RNA sequence: AUGCGA
């Protein structure tokens, strides 16, 4: 197939070190998802205040932003696999993507943390004392 | 009608001598009866009278 | 249907309504109202929304009154928290009054519907398309003009004058409370001092009034024209009398009036004119 | 048409009392404690309860109406010819209403005192689904005026928010006036045919 | 000093009217909402609204019963006729015949003559033969279209006050109205449902549709780019069944909503459920109504296993009426229906987005059914927009050109049903058919 | 009245004079004691747990307090037993059958009740009742897989508003408005003389009145309907405080009674008149 | 208290796909990755097949062009994320039954 | 998948025919081929409730404030 | 009773609504009649 | 249309005071009140006659069909 | 003050004789047509009220 | 018929 000539086959993929520091139910490793407007260049970052859990204020080229964090839908603490946020894992440049798992349980896994970059705005208050003149 | 939606027909063309004359030496163009105002509450007309008079003087 | 609703504030005149059968059916626009005839910048609005934290509708994969829906012209583009609903509504209005968001025309109408117990179904329905009714109000945070439509107006706190602006409440203020009146209602002097239905009969008189139809009457051929030759400019007028130029086509004249029952032919609906005054040409019409 | 400085003094002083009346009735019909803050969250939820109920909202209108109309009655009974700038055997407006040439004491008080509480189809002002009777009113404004009680008078004018309500009453009057005569023709002809 | 007389200023303006800009910009700006409406039929994106309208009328196909002796029932040679552009010219008058040079026609003339103020309406006709075997262009004159005064098509559109005086007009003539047979007529502005947005309504007509109807329903008035409208209503039956209502040839039609869902995009039942309730997994009310809806459709149409079959079923079931049989398959007729009915404000290929919006309409409808949301008010100015007279002008134009092509097709049908005397190729036939229908839609 | 003489008034009322000896508190007691009580009207909460091979509907109806509805509507839990076991269940079971056509603790005395109601009703399987107050009513309903689907909440609701604890046929409510300008009375929102006839120990029957002309004619005869028309219309003008000579109204009534009935003034009533042209000139 | 980022991986490797609630796929189903190089940007399309159906996924271009997704893998013990660019693809799977049709007419 | 009283085909997401009515071991999809009445038996139950609307009353009114 | 706004027959004649009997029999135009705007006068 | 000959209410000839009054607002750069005071319109009947005038004839006159344009 | 175009003064009409419709031979309609005002049903009934049966005929 | 005095 490899349709719409405007497409190319893949030639370069990367192994996933799932277990180089994994231990079965012993390493509390995590995978996080953050949504980034195309306007930001993630590669020009250095650290990520995702660790604030809630206080995810964020500074992108000295510009202040706030990072909305969600805790449901795909990561819901409610149903067994309440998320379709499917992970597609590769292996090698000569292999097709794989369903994420943590053992051979037919288990689609989930992102431990989901983050979202939200554009902040000054929205300065009205100077009431100047405007509400009698 | 005035600018107040208080419309009325001219019942008669009163002779100028028979009109009432002010000590200013004038007799009005139009006479409207006062009892029309109490139901209509056309008080905008009262102020229009006092303002148009001021503004002419 | 004839019931006068509060939604029309700023859009339709509460007094420009015929009296009779048509009453309530034939509304009249406010003298400060505009009508959308185009649509714009819909193309950049998704981009900025994505910047503001809107989850793409393919990716959100969740839906309900429990969540805020961002839609543009009936194109649902994303979902956010209701809190982000309010954050977006306010920051968006800020970029609208600003000049920094070219994908954001001043005249976009931002329908915020907050969550409400059995209230209006929540959402942020933006509209930019044609035929929208739009009216100016003054946005206080930028002390600059802002265009509001009837949808968003319901939930907006617009103080009527600056001294009545209540703290932490009114985000806009009327430019002038006349902005809520139609043309004829502003044309009536001190119309705010008379019983409303007498003001509406005033609209019916000025609308049914014999006046100056034009000056090209030597080049028209109407089945009827009424042209008052002895025309004057009211001494008492709204400043919109000049701003709308009704002085071009004066429809009446300033007369000496005595408010007096005296002659006995002045009752109820009958008024007397000076005979010599008519002989001097008073109200002469053709 | 003018009052004395005294008559405007009583008028203004009595008109100072409606500010409590608005919410006091709002918490009575809501059946909530006295002086309950105009910003109590439970008050707002209960008031949304009334907003969503046509019957409860109707009772809220009627009770607020009885109280503010009691304030009107107070105002007129106090200020009356007791405060007019010139009295009877001179005050022509009083002459016409009292003689019954034209007018009623209602008209004279509406010029000299206040318009008072507007009503529609038998009850106070419509409310938007946002809980607001005018853009300028926050949802659930407990002011009587925000319910439509107009303190302004024709001699001193009406606030614009107040003109929108007297315009409401004036329209609903013109509608009822224009349909009521069409509802009496068939009553006439239908039985006039029989008793002829 | 508050409303002072402009006395010297006025008398100067009477004596020496402006040669550059009318005063009273509010005066010209007040009827501006009309003029803009009329100009959008001649200028705007691509060429103005009217060219979008002709982009929406699409094609009108007719087959000569191409005999050929599939070549004997698979096309008596396709002939698809459409309209590329539509041109409007400012009023001109040629003297006597036409072999004369035309003159710009002025409104003063229409009034003094007490006649209409007409502009020749022209439209670039595309005559496509055998899907491309032959292309024919024709600039057709469609009679005199009454032009709005001071429009982007009236000579007074750009006249300075002084010029206006030079043309015997009120130095401030607002225009926006029409001189037809000398009588000034305007199109009344109308209050219509706010376009493109689902309005939750309880209406006793909804129960009046028949048995199992509730009061509840959704009404969205989808408006196409060209501003032509198509109203879509959703009705909740007492049985939990949801039906999708629309209107075609001013006849009403009901289809199960689950059919239009499987029709927009191929998806699983789990995808529609996931589309509606989402994280809201707790509405036994909604869970159960949706099991009734989906399971009930699965009961009725167990053989509609895929979206394509559905498309064949819809095109097949209305192909008799959408006038696209002698050429299209039930898949094509079905898809053209989808594109022509369902949230047409979203446009062609918005079919997944149209799907998502439709899911939003189902969710809102159940929010009304349970009562978790308030009902809206069609009659609140909040929920209303304004159909401008000029826009009606454009809709009616679109309808008139669609019908005019319908008349062409009727003429071909009669000729092929009474003679088959002439091939789709003959220029005689193009001129002859054109010469046999009357086409001055201006009248 | 005049134009259509409709035998179905929009606001049918029957006025009841209460004896001088009838206390105001006894009178309010009687007002509560006569008004209809629907089964829905006492219901607090309904939880349906449909568990499916037999399609099981475990309906747990958690009611109000026994004393609460007993003090608002003067009814008991035992009355609820009889109504449920006889009325509610039988009617719901019939509605379930209608839905099929549309498709196509636990003591021995309690066990005997459940078994008896099952024996009277084909759908029910278990019956647990809050005999300690009446706070709830749990009964197990088992249905064949072939039962597919119903909206049991909606079915229950519909049967709930159709069951009555106390119903006077055609009579809805007896209220105790304040007496004014006349004897103490109770104004009912319905018309049923025969039912008030049994209440004679509180109501001077000779003084019963109503707004329903037709009901008067059927019960008390032509002169009572005659006086009812002239009084009711006179009340219509009295509301607007208009004076109208009684001679006019009484004449009009006599014309409506010219045949001894409630002969309206439309074409239907005109038909019986003798002038064919007079008919011709109407409709 | 914020977690630092140690290293970033910027080139295509892992992808994410939104599906129906219940997606599980064969124990071995394989996912063909594609790439598009449009001027200065790649649009991605995924294609796979299974024993009955075939699953094909694509990017929501109007959100794709206006929003860009980043993935990282964090270790609590190493304080380090391996970042992966992943396209989110809303994929639908058609079966052989979804490949049957009638004549083009009756 | 089974949800509430809906059970979707695990392979195709189709709400496959209810195990309670199958004439067999399990079930099978009309879009997919997954086995129903033989695999997960489900124990279909729903806690359905009243909408807190069918029953207006004076007692509800004293219970509503 | 036929099978569009057709010409009316005799039944849609003097009957129905206003018609002849109502509009030209039970009420008619009359000669020796005038219509005018009324004006007050205390001296008559 | 044209400055009235006489003040309807009073009777004072007023048609003579137009051009000078307009000149006096031009030439004398006066104010309407003082201009009318120098013109002698010492009654509001005579004050209003000229104050309210709108000599619209200048607008009519540009439509004269008896000269080419 | 403004003069309304409705000089209903001009609306006066009198007819002591005029045209009649051939299908009735009854006064035609309209002031400009010298038509005759209608004595409608209500005026007929009302005249019967007065007892003026010789006036009604 | 529509609008109109109303
Ligand atoms: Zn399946
Ligand atoms: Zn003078």
């Amino acid at each position: 197939f490899s349709i719409p000539d405007g497409f190319k086959k893949c030639k370069h993929l990367k192994n996933f070190p799932l277990n180089g520091d994994n231990k079965k139910k012993a390493k509390q490793q995590q995978v996080w998802l953050i949504k980034f407007p195309s306007n930001v260049d993630i590669s020009k970052l250095k650290s990520l205040p995702v660790d604030f859990e809630s206080s995810t204020t964020m500074t992108i080229d000295k510009h202040d932003y706030k990072i909305m964090d969600d805790t449901d839908i795909e990561s819901s603490l409610t149903q067994d696999n309440l998320s379709n946020m499917t992970l597609l894992v590769p292996s090698e440049s000569k292999e097709s993507l794989k369903i994420a798992s943590t053992a051979k349980d037919n288990a689609p896994l989930q992102f431990d943390k989901v983050f979202s970059v939200s554009e902040t705005a000054k929205i300065p208050a009205i100077d009431y004392s100047k405007v509400r003149v009698p | 009608s005035s600018r107040h939606g208080q419309k009325g027909v001219c019942s008669r063309k009163w002779p100028t001598i028979d009109m009432p004359f002010s000590e200013t030496g004038i007799q009005p163009d139009i006479i409207i009866n006062p009892h029309a105002f109490p139901s209509r509450m056309t008080i905008g007309m009262f102020v229009e009278s006092l303002a148009g008079k001021a503004g002419a003087l | 249907v004839r019931k006068l609703l509060p939604e029309s504030w700023g859009f339709l005149c509460p007094v420009h309504t015929p009296d009779g059968s048509p009453c309530g059916l034939l509304n009249h626009f406010a003298h400060k109202c505009r009508i959308s005839t185009q649509q714009s910048d819909v193309s950049r609005i998704p981009s900025i929304l994505y910047s503001l934290g809107v989850a793409p509708a393919s990716h959100t994969f969740a839906a309900g009154p429990s969540l805020c829906c961002v839609q543009i012209d009936g194109k649902i583009i994303g979902w956010v928290s209701h809190e982000q609903g309010k954050i977006i509504a306010d920051t968006l209005r800020y970029w609208k009054v600003e000049g920094k968001t070219p994908g954001l025309p001043i005249d976009l109408e931002i329908g915020y519907v907050p969550p409400s117990t059995r209230g209006q179904y929540p959402g942020l329905y933006l509209f930019g398309g044609h035929s929208r009714m739009l009216r100016p109000v003054r946005y206080l945070p930028l002390d600059k003009e802002d265009i509001v439509g009837p949808f968003e107006q319901v939930y907006m706190n617009i103080a009527v004058t600056p001294q009545e602006i209540q703290n932490n409440v009114h985000t806009h203020v009327e430019f002038t409370p006349t902005n809520i009146l139609s043309i004829l209602a502003n044309l009536t002097p001190f119309s705010d001092f008379n019983q409303s239905p007498r003001n509406m009969y005033q609209c019916q008189m000025g609308k049914q009034t014999m006046g100056t139809p034009g000056v090209a009457l030597c080049h028209r051929s109407d089945n009827k024209l009424y042209r008052l030759q002895t025309g004057q400019t009211p001494i008492v007028k709204a400043n919109l009398y000049d701003d709308y130029g009704m002085d071009n086509f004066p429809n009446g004249f300033n007369a000496v009036v005595a408010v007096i029952s005296y002659t006995g032919y002045d009752m109820d609906d009958a008024m007397i004119i000076n005979k010599s005054a008519d002989e001097r040409g008073f109200g002469y019409g053709t | 048409l003018r009052l004395t400085a005294e008559g405007n003094k009583w008028r203004t002083d009595i008109l100072k009392t409606s500010v409590d009346t608005g919410r006091e009735a709002a918490a009575e019909v809501t059946n909530l404690d006295k002086d309950t803050p105009a910003d109590d969250p439970e008050l707002l939820k209960r008031l949304q309860e009334i907003l969503r109920d046509n019957n409860k909202s109707g009772i809220l209108d009627a009770v607020t109406s009885s109280k503010v109309n009691a304030i009107t009655s107070q105002v007129v009974s106090k200020c009356v010819p007791d405060g007019t700038m010139k009295k009877f055997p001179c005050n022509s407006m009083q002459a016409m209403a009292l003689s019954g040439a034209k007018g009623s004491n209602v008209n004279v008080s509406q010029i000299m005192c206040l318009l008072g509480q507007q009503a529609l189809e038998g009850r106070r002002v419509p409310v938007m689904v946002s809980g607001k009777t005018l853009p300028s009113f926050k949802p659930y404004e407990t002011d009587a005026m925000a319910g439509g009680y107009v303190k302004g008078r024709f001699y001193s004018g009406i606030k614009p928010q107040e003109y929108y309500f007297h315009c409401m009453a004036g329209r609903e009057g013109l509608i009822d006036t224009a349909v009521k005569t069409s509802r009496s023709g068939y009553l006439q002809r239908c039985l006039t045919k029989q008793l002829e | 000093r508050t409303a002072d007389f402009r006395t010297l200023e006025r008398e100067s303006r009477f004596i020496n009217p402006p040669k550059d800009k009318s005063a009273f910009p509010l005066l010209q700006e007040a009827v501006q909402p009309h003029i803009g409406s009329f100009n959008a039929l001649t200028e705007g994106p691509d060429g103005g609204l009217l060219n979008l309208g002709v982009k929406d009328i699409g094609e009108k196909v007719i087959f000569d019963g191409k005999p050929l002796n599939s070549n004997s029932g698979y096309l008596g040679n396709k002939l698809s006729v459409s309209v590329e552009q539509v041109s409007i010219a400012k009023p001109m008058s040629n003297d006597g015949v036409s072999s004369a040079v035309e003159r710009k026609v002025y409104p003063s003339e229409s009034r003094q003559r007490l006649t209409s103020y007409r502009g020749k309406l022209l439209l670039k006709l595309k005559w496509s033969v055998n899907n491309g075997e032959e292309n024919l262009f024709e600039v057709r004159d469609c009679g005199g279209l009454p032009v709005m005064l001071q429009s982007n098509r009236c000579h007074l559109n750009k006249m300075s006050p002084y010029e206006l005086v030079q043309h015997k007009e009120e130095s401030d003539e607002i225009g926006g109205y029409f001189i037809v047979n000398g009588i000034e007529k305007l199109i009344r502005m109308l209050i219509v449902q706010r376009r493109n947005h689902p309005m939750a309504i309880i209406r006793p007509s909804f129960a009046n549709r028949g048995a199992s109807y509730s009061h509840y329903g959704i009404q969205i008035r989808s408006v196409r780019p060209d501003q032509t409208s198509q109203t879509n209503v959703l009705h909740y039956l007492n049985d939990g069944q949801v039906t999708f209502r629309f209107s075609w040839r001013k006849n009403e039609y009901l289809v199960p909503v689950v059919m239009i869902l499987k029709a927009l995009c191929h998806t699983s039942d789990r995808e529609i459920f996931d589309g509606i309730i989402g994280n809201d997994v707790k509405d036994s009310f909604l869970t159960d109504r949706l099991e009734l809806l989906l399971r009930g459709f699965k009961k009725r149409y167990p053989h509609l296993q895929n979206r394509t079959q559905v498309l064949q079923y819809l095109g097949d079931k209305f192909r008799v009426v959408f006038q696209a049989s002698p050429d299209q398959s039930d898949l094509e007729v079905g898809q053209e229906v989808l594109d022509r009915i369902v949230l047409v404000h979203l446009g062609k290929d918005g079919s997944q987005d149209k799907f998502r919006m439709l899911l939003f309409m189902i969710r809102k409808l159940y929010s009304l059914v349970a009562g978790e949301c308030s009902p809206d008010n069609p009659d609140a100015t909040q929920h209303q927009e304004v159909l401008l007279g000029g826009f009606l002008y454009g809709m009616i134009l679109k309808e008139k050109i669609d019908e005019y092509l319908q008349n062409i097709i009727a003429q071909v049908r009669m000729d092929i049903n009474r003679g088959m005397a002439i091939n789709f190729k003959d220029k005689r036939y193009m001129s002859r058919v054109l010469m046999r229908v009357n086409e001055n839609i201006g009248s | 009245i005049v134009m259509t003489a409709s035998a179905a008034i929009k606001t049918p009322q029957m006025t009841l004079p209460i004896w001088n000896d009838v206390s105001d508190e006894q009178a309010d007691t009687f007002c509560k004691s006569i008004s209809k009580v629907l089964l829905s009207e006492v219901i607090d909460k309904v939880i349906v747990t449909e568990t499916t091979a037999a399609r099981s509907y475990v309906i747990h109806m958690r009611f109000f307090d026994n004393n609460e509805y007993s003090e608002e509507y003067d009814v008991s839990k035992e009355e609820l037993q009889n109504v449920i076991s006889n009325q509610f269940i039988h009617l719901l079971e019939a509605a379930i059958v209608k839905e099929i056509k549309k498709q196509k603790n636990m003591n021995k005395v309690q066990r005997d009740r459940q078994s008896a109601i099952i024996s009277h009703h084909r759908f029910i399987t278990k019956y647990n009742f809050d005999d300690e107050s009446g706070k709830w009513c749990e009964f197990k309903l088992e249905l064949a897989a072939d039962t597919e689907k119903l909206l049991m909440v909606n079915i229950v609701e519909e049967i709930c508003r159709k069951s009555i604890i106390r119903q006077i046929p055609h009579i809805d409510r007896c209220v105790h408005p304040e007496p004014e300008n006349g004897k103490r009375v109770l104004v009912t929102e319905g018309v049923n003389f025969q039912a008030m006839w049994d209440q004679e120990a509180f109501i001077d029957v000779d003084g019963i009145t109503s707004n329903d002309v037709a009901a008067v004619l059927k019960t008390y005869g032509v002169e009572a309907a005659r006086n009812t028309i002239v009084n009711e219309i006179n009340n219509v003008f009295s509301r607007y405080a208009i004076s109208v000579s009684f001679r006019h109204l009484d004449l009009i009534a006599d014309m409506m009674t010219r045949q001894g009935t409630y002969l309206a003034f439309n074409r239907q009533g005109m038909e019986t008149s003798t002038s064919s042209f007079m008919k011709m000139s109407y409709e | 208290s914020e977690i630092e980022i140690e290293s970033v991986q910027d080139q295509p490797s892992v992808a994410v796909g939104s599906f129906f609630k219940g997606f599980r796929a064969p124990s071995d189903t394989t996912f063909d990755l594609y790439k598009k190089k449009k001027s200065e940007k790649d649009e991605f399309v995924l294609h796979g097949e299974n024993e009955r159906l075939e699953y094909e996924g694509y990017t929501d271009s109007s959100s794709q062009a206006s929003n860009q997704y980043v993935v990282g893998l964090f270790n609590p013990e190493k304080k380090s994320i391996q970042l992966y660019k992943a396209p989110v693809l809303v994929s639908k799977v058609v079966s052989k039954s979804s490949k049957n049709l009638r004549g083009p007419k009756i | 998948s089974v949800v509430g009283s809906l059970i979707f085909c695990l392979d195709c997401g189709d709400l496959l025919e209810n195990p309670n009515a199958v004439l067999g071991s399990n079930v099978e999809c009309s879009q997919c081929k997954a086995i129903y009445p033989k695999s997960q038996f489900s124990n279909l139950k729903v806690v359905t409730t009243t909408a807190d609307d069918a029953f207006p009353s004076s007692l509800r009114a004293k219970k509503s404030v | 009773k036929a099978q569009k706004v057709p010409i009316p027959g005799v039944k849609q004649a003097l009957e129905k609504k206003e018609g002849l009997f109502r509009k030209h029999m039970m009420g008619k135009r009359v000669n020796y009649a005038a219509r005018s705007v009324i004006s007050p006068d205390p001296n008559i | 249309m044209i400055v009235p000959v006489r003040c309807f209410s009073c009777g004072k000839v007023v048609g003579d005071k137009w051009e000078s009054y307009l000149n006096l607002l031009q030439e004398d750069e006066l104010d309407e009140g003082t201009a009318l005071s120098r013109l002698g319109l010492k009654r509001y009947c005579c004050r209003r006659m000229i104050l309210t005038h709108v000599d619209l004839i200048e607008k009519f006159l540009r439509y004269n069909p008896l000269e080419k344009r | 003050y403004q003069r309304l175009r409705h000089m209903v003064n001009d609306k006066f009409q009198v007819r002591s004789t005029g045209p009649v419709n051939s299908l009735t031979m009854q006064p035609v309609k309209g002031r400009k047509r010298h038509g005759g005002i209608r004595v409608g049903e209500m005026e007929r009934d009302a005249l019967i009220g007065h007892g003026t049966s010789f006036l009604l005929q």
